[PDB]
């Protein structure tokens, strides 16, 4: 038997144009559905299906990615509020979390008779020489936040007997990926994890290692400078301005008395002591959380990104601009494009096992940069959406 | 004419709609004549099929001229037909296409008369010839097959030749064929004895399936004329471009003749466009003469010169690399060209799109360089090889400075001036002995009045007034003050983050007049430091500014 599935009321499938793919990534997209094709789990289509996903080919084994994007927004209604799967808070204090493939148990299960003509998808041929091979799935597809929902309830039963002999282990499902964590020594963590691998064994299922303990904040770093020119207690004083924006109880009077008059910038002065109240209790305040800043499950998240070169980078997440939820850092053969990839990669598992949803990504880089150079170097079998915008001058140098 | 017996496709309604029942108009009776013959004849050969008054559809019929034809008007029925697959998502470029030994055209007759329509759909296709006046009911039709002027008719038609292709291609799969309309193009690397041979073997297994397609004797010969393409086996050109030489020229002649410049520009290296396209800016009707400027003559006459021999691309092999090489033509202009074996090229093209109001070349070339990385994919499948206009260094020093990602597949420097160099750079660190500037600027949005202006750490001062202005253009008046009273030397306060935001990304060329006189300052400049404070936090130099600007303004 098969789980009913309908649309968001009013609204019909997913119409998004195929990207343009290199000729080593067609040739693997056409030996990987000619193979799925025989085994039953995606049927070729004719032209009175008008719907369309983007497919793409990620990695040495060459794997099918399917951007379910628009699909998953048509069916929030679903996955979310019919079928929701609960986020465990637990997950993000544990001192190691694995993270596991688990997408191959999906083609198990056959999908609605009459919700596969929306999962259609197009293998396309080079320079448009012959028509695309269309295609549409039988089963659960990776990468439907409908999946995961619809096998919740096989999923319990496969984890029903590891979940009862280990009760203070949290596996937390998140589309494709299983999150399991645990506060045990990283070698007896490693076992339990070759122990679950085996129960998932007996169901055909079949790693990636994280400690989020250790996530701490990255706070905004003051300068600790012995003599000072009028430049210096400028920048400082812009950057404290900024600061008191976001962290509530920022000074910055005392530190503006010494820029009176129209000075030379290379003129060195020294400072009073009475700014020394604001620049050490800054510092209080900068290394701690943000007061009165809550997560809402009713808003989207949003992700900054800021290139600071030397191959480094800083990121904010947040929901209202300012109200910061997270901040940190990404840091490095590597290129702009190569490292941005990973960066918005890092970011988005962190906002899984924090938060138990992707961000939305504001990315510092020319749109069809990104579009022809993310596969190269992705290698999650989920998506976030992001925008592309232009990184505003100085936030940059205040979360240097 | 035979009616194919492939797999029929199922076809449905829009939801919550039924089939068309628009009334037939009145005819006359030489025009009812023509119809009963017509169908009679497509009757006679299954095209469609007679039926009762039980039937409540309805399309209307018109007869259009010695012959007469048939015209049914499908708006209300594809109106209300769903939506298909799109025929295409794109067509091919003639210099992604293999060379070929010999490539054939094959055209199928009666092309959407020969696949069936849906059987469960053909009710809504009816029709209605009119009796004379009023009197008697008309004569009632269906469609058997897929009708002329239905949405469903193409994407069918190309979905029943792609399965009808599918066992031949796999059997032959070193022969090429695609699929375009109601043509077919096959090409092999086999002798011109069984190649002929192959034709035929293609077209029994055609008229197998249904349809008729032309012998050797009726079949055309190379070069092919396909959707403004000239096509040889061995090589492709544009089709022939004939620039008119006019006394007077109206906005349409200039529209059509940048239409034909843009399309050559595919393959005719070189090709301006520039100078043609301002004079089409806001312009009048059609038919309005527009005096050809003197740089536009230029264009026109350097275009002329380029188009003056035939040129003609060659086709790509799959085995060598693609070389791409760009050239400045001058600001804004980019030209390029593709190349497997150094200068016979694959096709040509140019860049000239401004993204932002303000850029400079090495933004500009990396955003030519992006355009044609995207083109290559969808042409060859993998990217060319560069070869730029611009040292590793500069490009190296840009790319690790700027805040935006990017990354240019592989590419090498070549010497081909103008060569692509930023004009002026912003120090790091402020200068020793330098005059410091503190610049504000304030407008009324009433108004529009302003005023920009300046105090120094040496007590200089100036304010200017300003009558049709903003905020953002009194800010970068106040920069540019500062410029012109400063000498070689300078550093420069600002609160404005628009305006470092701006001077900062080394722009040579501007969309603002303003800008552009900036710009032209700071390369006349030795030294240049800006930096950037919040404004009204009590800063020395800055609070000044802001009260000398500010009064009568705000
Ligand atoms: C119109 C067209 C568009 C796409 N491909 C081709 C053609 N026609 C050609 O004449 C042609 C030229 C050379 C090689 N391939 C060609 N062919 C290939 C099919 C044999
Ligand atoms: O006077 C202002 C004000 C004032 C007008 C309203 C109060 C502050 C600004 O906000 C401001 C913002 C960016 C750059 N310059 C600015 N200036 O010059
Ligand atoms: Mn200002
Ligand atoms: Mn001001």
């Amino acid at each position: 038997e098969t789980v009913p599935v309908k649309l968001k009321p009013g609204m019909d499938g997913p119409k998004v144009k195929q990207w343009p793919l290199t000729e080593e990534k067609i040739k693997a997209l056409v030996e990987i559905c000619t193979e799925m094709e025989k085994e039953g789990k995606i049927s070729k289509i004719g032209p009175e299906n008008p719907y369309n996903t983007p497919v793409f080919a990620i990695k040495t084994k060459w794997r099918k990615l399917v951007d379910f994007r628009e699909l998953n927004k048509r069916t929030q209604d679903f996955w979310e509020v019919q079928l929701g799967i609960p986020h465990p808070a637990g997950l993000k204090k544990n001192k190691s979390v694995t993270v596991l493939d688990v997408g191959d148990a999906y083609f198990s299960v056959p999908l609605d008779e009459d919700f596969r003509k929306y999962t259609a998808f197009t293998i396309p041929s080079i320079n448009n020489e012959t028509p695309g091979i269309r295609y549409q799935y039988n089963v659960l597809p990776q990468g439907w936040k409908g999946s995961p929902a619809i096998f919740q309830s096989s999923m319990t039963k496969i984890l029903e007997p590891f979940r009862k002999q280990n009760p203070d282990i949290v596996i937390y499902q998140y589309m494709d990926d299983l999150y399991v964590g645990s506060d045990l020594e990283i070698g007896q963590h490693r076992t339990k994890i070759e122990e679950l691998r085996q129960h998932l064994l007996r169901w055909g299922l079949t790693g990636y290692e994280l400690h989020p303990d250790k996530w701490t904040v990255q706070p905004i770093v003051l300068p600790e400078k012995d003599s000072w020119t009028v430049n210096d207690i400028q920048k400082l004083v812009g950057k404290l301005n900024w600061a008191s924006q976001i962290y509530p109880g920022i000074k910055v009077r005392q530190l503006c008395k010494l820029l009176r008059g129209t000075k030379a910038l290379t003129e060195v002065i020294p400072l009073t002591e009475e700014a020394e109240l604001e620049l050490a209790e800054n510092r209080e305040i900068l290394k701690e959380p943000v007061h009165g800043v809550y997560y809402d499950p009713s808003k989207d998240l949003i992700a900054e990104i800021q290139k600071q070169g030397q191959g480094q980078w800083t990121y904010q997440i947040y929901q209202e601009p300012f109200k910061n939820l997270k901040t940190g850092k990404y840091a490095r053969h590597t290129n702009d494009v190569k490292q941005l990839t990973e960066a918005v990669q890092k970011i988005t598992t962190e906002s899984i096992v924090i938060w138990g949803k992707t961000p939305k990504f504001k990315l510092p880089i020319q749109k069809e940069t990104w579009e022809t150079w993310w596969t190269e170097y992705w290698q999650a079998t989920w998506i976030p959406e992001w925008e592309f915008v232009n990184t505003p001058p100085l936030v940059k140098l205040w979360y240097q | 004419s035979p009616i194919s017996p492939i797999e029929t496709v199922p076809v449905k309604l829009k939801p919550g709609m039924d089939g068309p029942k628009v009334k037939q108009w009145p005819l006359t009776e030489e025009k009812i004549k023509a119809l009963v013959e017509i169908c009679t004849e497509m009757e006679k050969e299954g095209k469609i099929s007679k039926i009762g008054p039980e039937n409540p559809y309805n399309t209307p019929v018109f007869a259009i001229k010695t012959k007469w034809r048939k015209l049914v008007d499908f708006r209300e029925l594809n109106k209300r037909t769903q939506d298909f697959w799109e025929v295409q998502l794109g067509i091919p470029h003639p210099a992604g296409l293999k060379k070929n030994k010999s490539v054939t055209v094959l055209d199928v007759g009666d092309a959407y008369f020969s696949v069936p329509l849906d059987e469960d759909f053909r009710k809504y296709t009816a029709f209605t010839i009119p009796s004379i006046n009023n009197e008697t009911p008309g004569i009632r039709y269906q469609y058997n097959v897929l009708p002329q002027g239905w949405k469903g008719s193409p994407a069918i038609f190309q979905s029943s030749m792609t399965k009808i292709l599918e066992p031949f291609r796999k059997q032959n799969p070193d022969i090429v064929i695609y699929q375009y309309m109601d043509d077919l193009y096959v090409g092999s690397d086999l002798e011109i004895g069984q190649h002929r041979t192959k034709i035929e073997e293609l077209r029994q297994h055609l008229l197998r399936w249904g349809l008729t397609t032309p012998d050797k004797k009726h079949q055309k010969e190379p070069p092919f004329l396909w959707m403004g393409y000239e096509l040889h086996p061995d090589k492709w050109t544009v089709q022939p471009i004939v620039l008119p030489e006019k006394d007077s020229w109206t906005v349409n002649d200039i529209q059509k003749l940048v239409g034909k410049l843009n399309w050559a520009s595919q393959i005719y290296p070189g090709i301006k466009v520039r100078q043609l396209c301002k004079l089409l800016r806001g312009t009048k009707a059609l038919t309005e003469v527009i005096p050809l400027t003197e740089e536009a003559e230029l264009e026109l006459a350097e275009n002329r010169e380029i188009l003056k021999e035939p040129v003609h691309g060659v086709y790509y092999d799959p085995s060598k690399d693609l070389i791409a090489e760009i050239q400045k033509q001058g600001q804004g202009q980019w030209t390029y060209q593709i190349y497997q074996e150094p200068f016979k090229n694959l096709k040509t093209g140019k860049y000239a799109r401004m993204r932002g109001a303000h850029t400079n070349d090495v933004k500009q070339l990396t955003e030519a360089v992006q355009k044609i990385t995207t083109e290559s994919i969808v042409i060859w499948g993998k990217t060319p090889k560069f070869k730029l206009p611009i040292q590793k260094e500069t490009w190296e020093t840009w790319w690790t400075e700027y805040w935006q990602a990017t990354w240019i597949p592989e590419w090498e420097f070549v010497n081909t001036p103008p060569l692509v160099k930023l004009w002026y750079q912003l120090e790091k660190e402020p200068i020793v002995g330098a005059e410091t500037f503190y610049v504000d600027g304030a407008a009324n949005r009433e108004t529009k009045l302003g005023k920009a202006g300046y105090v120094t750490n040496r007590g200089r001062q100036k304010v200017v007034t300003l009558t049709d202005t903003t905020n953002q253009k009194t800010e970068l008046q106040a920069i540019y003050l500062a410029l012109q009273d400063s000498g070689l030397e300078v550093n420069i306060v600002t609160d404005s983050q628009y305006a470092l935001g701006i001077i900062q990304a080394q722009p040579d060329q501007s969309e603002s007049e303003l800008v552009n006189q900036i710009i032209e300052q700071l390369i006349k400049k030795e030294k240049v430091y800006l930096a950037w404070v919040p404004a009204h936090k009590g800063i020395g130099g800055n609070e000044q500014v802001d009260k000398l600007v500010s009064a009568g303004i705000r």
